[PDB]
């Protein structure tokens, strides 16, 4: 039988692989690199642009572009190079042979749906396609039919609550805190300790500090008093050049913006109040089941200590007689890919694909009609 | 001064006047045009 | 009476009679008053 | 003799002036502003928080709060500033000098009147008070004594059926969908055409776009086809930052949802079916006079073309052998205040007031005794 | 009265004088001289090391060190010699007697403030101390309360947005192009006509060639063609040694690296493009007044024709519905010091000082806690 490919346009990483398999085969930064200098060696086999792991490896000589910002593609020809690399080099399979599945942020701009569709049927020549709301796939992935999903990647954060396989469209909060804005804030705050980072190649170095040293406080102000009184909390990291840096009260101040978007000058409240206010838009028959089944989504929910901080801070707002449990599976960084991968492996799902014949008959505009 | 002092008071119907409990009586002053009356700067080159 | 050239600049209209009569009465060059009424001089010990 | 104040606290706007005026002295948005940004200049003569047109003018520094939602006052420390500004600054009148007439939407919480009464007598020291249902004043303004009145503002919309000054309390329908939820829904569609609005300081632009551009569909479902064919359906408008926006299929998709509330996941029907079902709860002697005297009221009814859609869709559900007339005069934003201006000026009305002595004897529950 | 000193550490120049003066008493290079040969005579009355006007005068014998680079103080014993020269030799006033105000580029390393503080309270024994952002002082001087301030010294360049005295910390841009790296570039272009400057002792001549001759093209490639075709633009300059150099298009290439930082191999955008990106980071309702109120500040803004280059090349990035204005006052080389001379004179400011008595209680950690 024909398996689909599943390819998480996401933000910051593209995560991709074959339907029903248990992890993506290809996990790489969604990034396109071009050289900024005048080239001095001659005859090298110099190349127009580098995609994915190459643009990371050569990064000191290149300027790195993301074609995605806020889950919106803003530079189409670079994204086309990412997909082009994905089929032909990275998954190493010809895209006409079997279907391909794509992922999308909810509530987003119209022109993205036409570009996502048209490029797959015409240019990459996929036989059949579908476009899906990311948070729905995170539940289909994770072995639940009822959950509330705080869906939060690089680029974007949003809520859609889902009850017994029904999503609740009226209930949306959308927020732009994400894995990139913790990183840019981490550059702009590490600057307190004298270190400096100004280029696309080294914003991506702070992005690796963020992954290793940072963690989320169960309560901010007592750990803030602790690391203001005792130096015992601080730990150290090796730059690429071999210099060692050391980080103290800072290593929880940048991830704690998830709980205070006032730190980066947003008006709206953090992930805890968007979880609670997203339940508050619901009718009174479901609220208890949504308070119970909290599922995190996107990689920006991965820090150690974040799950118990969510369990505290929703219990501080929710009626204390209700029950809060935080469902934080180890896969959650991949869950949007896993959900589309296993959903696409069901024999019953196979009727749902938009076939090349449907695009050839209707044009791309059926996507606005048939998707969310 | 509004809540910090016993002698300064605000006229109930306005934000452009104030009341000082002077020695002789309470007096209400209107704020309009004090700044223009208060400013003197003579450019020395004009004197020169 | 000055004419606003811009929000940050002004000029006396050409051959303005009040200034003409003032310069005649006080014995000053019309061009000096016309320049100094519309400009001012800043000076540090090294530059102006 | 001392005239009483007429003060339609409403929602979204405060409307105030003296009984016997022909238009209000004061019309401003019912908004309290706080600064969110860092205070950095020193000696600026900063002010902690703002009321009305000041908070509108300086909104880019601020977070904007409305203290009223659904005709309920939900923050009393905010709400007291709006009255304070209304009396002392904006009307320039001491509330202690003369009685006050105040407005409320029907069916709203029992505590709301107790808190208003307590605040007007204790804190503002008004000599006497009365509270009047907004729609009743719309009859006095439209020069009528038999009607069904749809007063439809920001915050709330309601139907009150009246025959010759006799009210029909079993037949009152209230719906909380209103001009503010067209503003928030206009954000939830504008996001399709790529323009962005997520913050309170720019929500007030969305509220101003609605006022200039929008119109009411005679039918949505042919206009839904129309917007695939026509660019004559689009219009353009200049933002404060100087960008030109251009808007198409929105201008019938959001502003029309007062006629189709199914869109946002609620059970209830629109203003047409609540108007007709309010007549179905009315007594059978009177129905020809009610269908003849529908009175439209409040700022959310100000659209060109509202009359013909209301006439159409009540005639489509009512028997066409009955006759339907919609009264939508050019004053219609202010009629709730105009009615309070004549009513409070009648010598026959002067008996009705709750005096401070009656409250100081009975406690705050006395409104439920002496009002409706 | 004990008036405060305003002492603009800047980088490369110190400007110092008493608050209320309209220009500084003292303007001298922040430069430390050590003799590079072995001193040959005996009994001469020799002196170890030279600061400021001495180090300009004797430079053929000397090593020149800047202790201040890119707004970071990098050698505290040298910086302490410059403050020692400033108080005791140049102003000739005892620092234990009067407060002092010091200036800093935004977003700086935290320990820069703390060593500045401890050195002021222990070693100089200053009775009171403060640090204030260089760009914020510029508005007091340019007579406005809403602006974006392009502040660019020898050390560093930055933009600070201010709207009605709330500074907008997420939108503050800082860049390491500055008057020193334009000067070091002026050496690597002077090399084209064969002239050579390789030593610390002659670098200050390149810095003075830069000041008199240079100017900005309104559009680069047509003036680049013009001065490659016609010698009518070229001018000549006498070195101290009596040698004549002559310069053509090269005298407009050194300021152009402010607008095109790829010429020195940087990724980041330089002065018009960062000014626009800083404005876009503020929310929309204030952006028009920022487009009205650009203020030039500091010595790196002194080039002839740069006002018209900003006004032209922002008009290319702003929407055509605008009015775009550059405020470029002739006094501007001193506007950061003039601004501090206003600030330290405001009565409302007098509560703000860190006194030694507060520092003796709290320790050097006080700076961030009470000050700006």
């Amino acid at each position: 039988e024909t398996t689909a490919l599943v390819c998480d346009n996401g933000s910051g990483l593209v995560k991709a692989g074959f339907a029903g398999d248990d992890a993506p085969r290809a996990v790489f930064p969604s990034i396109v690199g071009r050289p900024r200098h005048q080239g001095v060696m001659v005859g090298m086999g110099q190349k127009d642009s580098y995609v994915g792991d190459e643009a990371q490896s050569k990064r000191g000589i290149l300027t790195l572009k993301y074609p995605i910002e806020h889950g919106i593609i803003t530079n189409w020809d670079d994204m086309e190079k990412i997909w082009h690399h994905t089929f032909y080099n990275e998954l190493r399979v010809a895209p006409e042979e079997h279907p391909t599945l794509l992922t999308e942020a909810p509530l987003n701009p119209k022109a993205n749906r036409e570009k996502m569709t048209q490029i797959m049927f015409e240019t990459f020549n996929v036989p059949a396609m579908y476009v899906a709301i990311q948070a729905v796939l995170s539940l289909y992935a994770s072995g639940r039919t009822t959950g509330i999903v705080l869906d939060s990647g690089d680029g974007v954060t949003h809520n859609v609550p889902i009850y017994e396989g029904y999503a609740l469209p009226h209930a949306i909060m959308r927020l732009d805190l994400a894995g990139r804005d913790l990183t840019d804030y981490l550059m702009k705050i590490l600057t307190e300790r004298g270190y400096s980072f100004v280029t696309t190649a080294e914003r991506e170095i702070v992005r690796d500090i963020k992954e290793k040293l940072c963690y989320v406080a169960l309560d901010f102000e007592n750990e803030m008093a602790t690391a203001a009184s005792s130096s015992s909390l601080e730990k150290s990291y090796e730059l690429p050049d071999g210099q060692v840096i050391t980080i103290g009260n800072e290593r929880f101040r940048c991830p704690e913006t998830l709980f205070q978007p006032s730190f980066i000058g947003m008006e709206s409240a953090g992930i805890h109040e968007t979880t609670y206010n997203s339940i508050m838009k619901c009718d009174i028959d479901i609220r208890k089941d949504l308070y119970a089944n909290n599922v995190m989504s996107g990689g920006t929910t991965m820090y150690p200590g974040i799950a118990d901080r969510m369990q505290k801070e929703i219990t501080a707002l929710a009626p204390s007689t209700m029950k809060i449990k935080i469902i934080a599976p180890p896969e959650r960084k991949y869950s949007v890919w896993i959900g589309g991968s296993i959903l696409a492996s069901l024999s019953t799902f196979q009727q749902m694909w938009i076939t090349k014949q449907e695009y050839d008959e209707a044009g791309p505009s059926i996507v606005h009609r048939k998707c969310f | 001064h509004l809540n910090k002092c016993a002698l300064f008071e605000k006229p109930r119907m306005s934000n452009k006047a104030f009341i000082i409990k002077h020695f002789a009586d309470k007096v209400e002053y209107q704020c309009e045009g004090f700044l223009e009356k208060n400013k003197d700067t003579v450019f020395e080159e004009q004197i020169k | 009476g000055f004419a606003s050239r811009d929000s940050d600049s002004c000029t006396i209209p050409p051959k303005h009679e009040p200034l003409t009569i003032f310069c005649d009465l006080m014995g000053v060059d019309y061009e000096e008053m016309c320049h100094w009424l519309c400009h001012r001089k800043l000076a540090t010990a090294t530059e102006t």
